């Protein structure tokens, strides 16, 4: 019974 | 250009060539007057006077009701029969996204074109429409259980801040539809956000006639319906039918009429030019179709038919008196305008036949709305589930102007056993509070409850909820047995004679009850139909 | 386009050559009449007449029964012998995902092709089919299931809004199989969503005879079955059997014979009554 | 005014619906009790150190207590009026009931003057005489909350209605009520006719006939007003002559 979000990094 | 004469707006919204017979929605007629006065009445008067009154237009509309009634049809017709920009349809949970800040952006992007055009032009901007479907999916009460992820609150906050905020906007109309308005947030239902709220209910008999005439319109004008079809009769035959089941009925009748020519399967799948140019849907097709579409609001009527599977043999004379009393009470509840709640109790010895009499009275009453609560339906569930079921059933009965409820075997709904004594206090209290709550204004109810342990109900101190008692004594004389045997076809006349003659010698103060008598006759029909078996069984059972 | 044209459809949906005798399912005859009358009857008549009557086609089919009695078999046969498009199969809870908002995006992707083809070719579109398997696993009554994160309600609402919404579709047919019809939601069974409901039950004696006949066929025409085997007696001895049990019986007897023969005696292989009785 | 409806004023309508049957002054004791209630309202309005006054209203079942309390409450004119009754709490769980009661009591400490009405105390705690069975937690919550003084310069008047005086005596909960009021049943046959004229059941001659017949064959009259009104309503549509009315009255008595 859990859920999750997500973030993002750009390119070096 | 607006001349000196105060003439109506150039690009009006509703135009002057409009009438409620063009929409195509039948039944609801007062609701439409309300909707079209409150919302689309301040956009037709010339802008000058509406500007001299200092009032802004309403920017919200909510439609709620049971399943299969006409909400989405109204939304669709309103969206695509006006003079405005195309609607921005959104399905129920079509907003949510995966990344951290994309859901709120999706809710923000709906208003931007409207903002731009209001900023650029002013009061001449064309109306914009956006429609939320299944509103009760994401916008739930803040701070409640559920939505463990922090999404249940950010979405609601964004919508609240964007519908009435620090920057004004009055060229939008947002419309929402739902089956449960008890879960939508409480700050979304105040003037300024979703002002007009309308409930759409099941249709009336004249409403059913209007819906039937609406559906079978292209069929009649192309000469494809027979001349022995009377729509009034069909409206009469359909009792618990919603707007979305008449359509199913019509299409099933069409299938029956089609299938005769091209018999799918078999070898008769060959289409003959002659007989498809003379198609006609007839009455028998409709009557046959009535056996396919089973209404979902009338299941209990089949259980009230099952209850009386043994037939009402009018033995004795007390039965007629009981039935007459029941009819009198039904008539009184029908006519009187002040008696808005009448409750009865039907008590007697076990096996005397109470449920059958209650079911017979309820069936012959002829009311639109009838339901039954029985131990069978509640088997295996838990206490909370049972209370929820009882509450839901009692709430469904507060609509419509006439209702009937049959509560069966009260003492076994609360888990009674005399050793402790043990029972459930929660269910007992719920029923005690439910059998004294008057329905909403302008409604009536008639609650008939049976029991077989009168004394126990007396001890619990619950004998104040009821209003009148009906006793059902069991058979005592010996002619009643003769009538039952005559109506059951046990033996020939001679056989009945011998059985009654012998029984006279070995049975004083005969007292059995009908439910047992029928079973004894049934089982005695096999072993020894002569007197011996029936006499032995009736002696050992009495 | 239209006009009076009393000639069959351009690309008929069923076929020019069809008969129930070759479908491959035995014991269910009334059920097939009902299904093919109510569902595939309006897709054969010329489009002109159907347009005149103001009718729309059926967009659902639910069929339920006890374990192992011929439900997936029907769902397979319907979706492979109808000149339609490739079925879109979703078996079990194959949609749930652990990212917020990605669970229902899988339910919205099953209808994209149908919408795209409907928007271009209005009423000349081919038939699209999607099969839901174990329907009762995820689509339970909304509001009653135990507390959680609120994904059950979103899934049910998404399917409800996609099956019958503000944008109309007239190309889709969706099939559902389940063993417990009571658990399904109440609003999914309304006419217009899952209109035709059918029940598959254990067969009677004639059903058992027909199943036996259509199971042992390729071994009766290849001259591999003895002459002392009588299927009427076997249909009489097996009582309360299901279709799956009869198939198991057949392959068990075949295994008996094959194990018995075990160099080139295979040329004479033949299944006999004794193998069936031992099975 | 029929289109827009308040959202906070959803409990004064219920109080207004409890006196739907109408008030009839069939005697003078009714006037006396109403005057006493008005006196208490005046005292709580004009005083400064008496920030909490609690009353009890008790009597035989069916004597019309809730209607009388609602009538006193509605004529006060205070800014804030609220009612707690079994109908509101039906279907909830124990914890939900406690939370609801606590929040309603905490919402009464805002306005300068308040009135709170508790209906059928015995049924709020689920009392059944078989066990005896009842809920202890709710009883303790109510007992604690009926003696707590409100914050500075705020006044609250609590009125609670019960029909099991003896049961409350047994629980030892009778120390948290300042004054008590009784509402005895109608006991003089003349009062019946006083009601009858107010209801216009039958003609004057019929009224004389019924009163004379009952006086002939109905000593020690004891009915209660609710039952009397129900009987008159039933007798309107079945048989106007005395027979039905006299039979029903002698049955209830
Ligand atoms: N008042 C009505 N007049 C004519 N047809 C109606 C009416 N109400 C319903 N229908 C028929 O019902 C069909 C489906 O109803 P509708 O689209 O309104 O469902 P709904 O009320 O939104 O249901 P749900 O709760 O499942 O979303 C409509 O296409 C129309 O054929
Ligand atoms: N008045 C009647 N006349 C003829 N048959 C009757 C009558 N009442 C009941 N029956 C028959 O009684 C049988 C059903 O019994 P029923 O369920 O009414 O009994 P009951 O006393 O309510 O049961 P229980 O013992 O569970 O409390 C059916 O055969 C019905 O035909
Ligand atoms: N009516 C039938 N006629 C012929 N074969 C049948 C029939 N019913 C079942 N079978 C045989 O049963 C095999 C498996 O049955 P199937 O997979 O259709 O069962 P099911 O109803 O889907 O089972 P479950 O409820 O376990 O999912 C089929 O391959 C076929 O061999
Ligand atoms: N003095 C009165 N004169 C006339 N009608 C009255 C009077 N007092 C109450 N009534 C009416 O009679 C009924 C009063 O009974 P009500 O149920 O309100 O009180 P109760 O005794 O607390 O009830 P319960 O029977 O539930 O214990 C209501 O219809 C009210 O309108």
């Amino acid at each position: 019974g859990q859920q999750i979000f997500s973030q993002a990094l750009l390119n070096a | 250009k607006s001349s000196n004469s105060l003439r109506p707006r150039s690009n009006a919204v509703i135009r002057p060539d409009f009438k409620f017979e063009d929409l195509g929605v039948g039944g609801l007629d007062k609701e439409f007057t309300k909707i079209f006065r409150r919302a689309f009445a301040s956009r037709i008067f010339p802008p000058s006077v509406i500007e001299k009154l200092g009032i802004s237009h309403v920017k919200g509309l909510l439609l709620y009701g049971p399943p299969g009634t006409g909400k989405t049809l109204i939304a669709r017709k309103i969206g695509t029969m006006l003079n405005a920009k195309e609607p921005k349809i959104v399905n129920g949970p079509e907003i949510l996204s995966k990344y951290v800040g994309s859901s709120e952006e999706n809710i923000r992007n709906l208003f931007k074109d409207a903002e731009a055009e209001y900023r650029a032009k002013g009061e001449e901007s064309s109306l914009h429409i956006i429609i939320f479907d299944e509103l009760d999916s994401v916008f739930k009460q803040r701070g409640s259980r559920g939505d463990g992820t922090g999404v249940g609150d950010n979405v609601v906050n964004q919508l609240l801040a964007k519908m009435d905020g620090v920057d004004q906007l009055n060229n939008i109309l947002v419309i929402g539809m739902t089956n449960r308005k008890d879960l939508i947030d409480s700050a979304l239902l105040r003037p300024g956000r979703f002002e007009v709220q309308v409930e759409i209910h099941l249709p009336d008999e004249k409403g059913r006639l209007q819906i039937f005439d609406i559906q079978t319109k292209k069929m009649r004008e192309n000469n494809m319906m027979s001349d022995d079809v009377n729509l009034a009769e069909l409206a009469a035959l359909t009792k618990n039918f919603s707007g979305a089941e008449i359509e199913g009925l019509v299409k099933s009748a069409s299938s029956f009429a089609i299938n005769k020519t091209v018999n799918i399967g078999k070898g008769a799948t060959k289409l003959n030019t002659k007989d498809i140019a003379k198609l006609k849907v007839t009455r028998e097709d409709f009557l046959n179709a009535l056996n396919d579409v089973t209404p979902a609001f009338g299941i209990s009527e089949e259980d009230l038919k099952t209850c009386v599977e043994g037939g009402m043999m009018l033995y004795s004379e007390r039965v007629n008196s009981i039935l007459k009393n029941g009819a009198r009470y039904v008539r009184q509840v029908r006519e009187s305008d002040k008696s808005r709640l009448v409750s009865l109790l039907i008590h007697g010895p076990a096996g005397s036949g109470k449920t059958a009499l209650a079911a017979e009275i309820a069936l012959k009453s002829g009311f639109p709305f009838i339901r039954l609560i029985s131990p069978n339906e509640l088997s295996g569930m838990s206490e909370s589930a049972k209370i929820a079921y009882i509450d839901n059933t009692f709430r469904d009965a507060y609509k419509s102007p006439l209702n009937i409820l049959v509560i069966d075997s009260l003492e076994t709904l609360v888990d009674w056993v005399p050793i402790g004594p043990r029972f459930s206090n929660n269910i007992l209290q719920m029923l005690k509070v439910a059998l004294k709550r008057k329905p909403p204004q302008d409604r009536r109810l008639l609650i008939m409850t049976t029991t077989s342990a009168y004394s126990v109900l007396q001890q619990m101190d619950i004998l104040s909820c009821f209003d009148n008692e009906i006793a059902v004594p069991n058979m005592t004389n010996l002619d009643e047995l003769n009538n039952v045997m005559i109506e059951s076809n046990f033996l020939d006349d001679a056989g009945r004679v011998k059985v009654i003659n012998e029984l006279s010698r070995s049975c004083p103060n005969f007292n059995v009850g009908i439910k047992k008598t029928l079973t004894n006759i049934e089982t005695a029909r096999h072993d020894e139909d002569p007197v011996n078996e029936l006499v032995e069984l009736m002696t050992q059972s009495a």
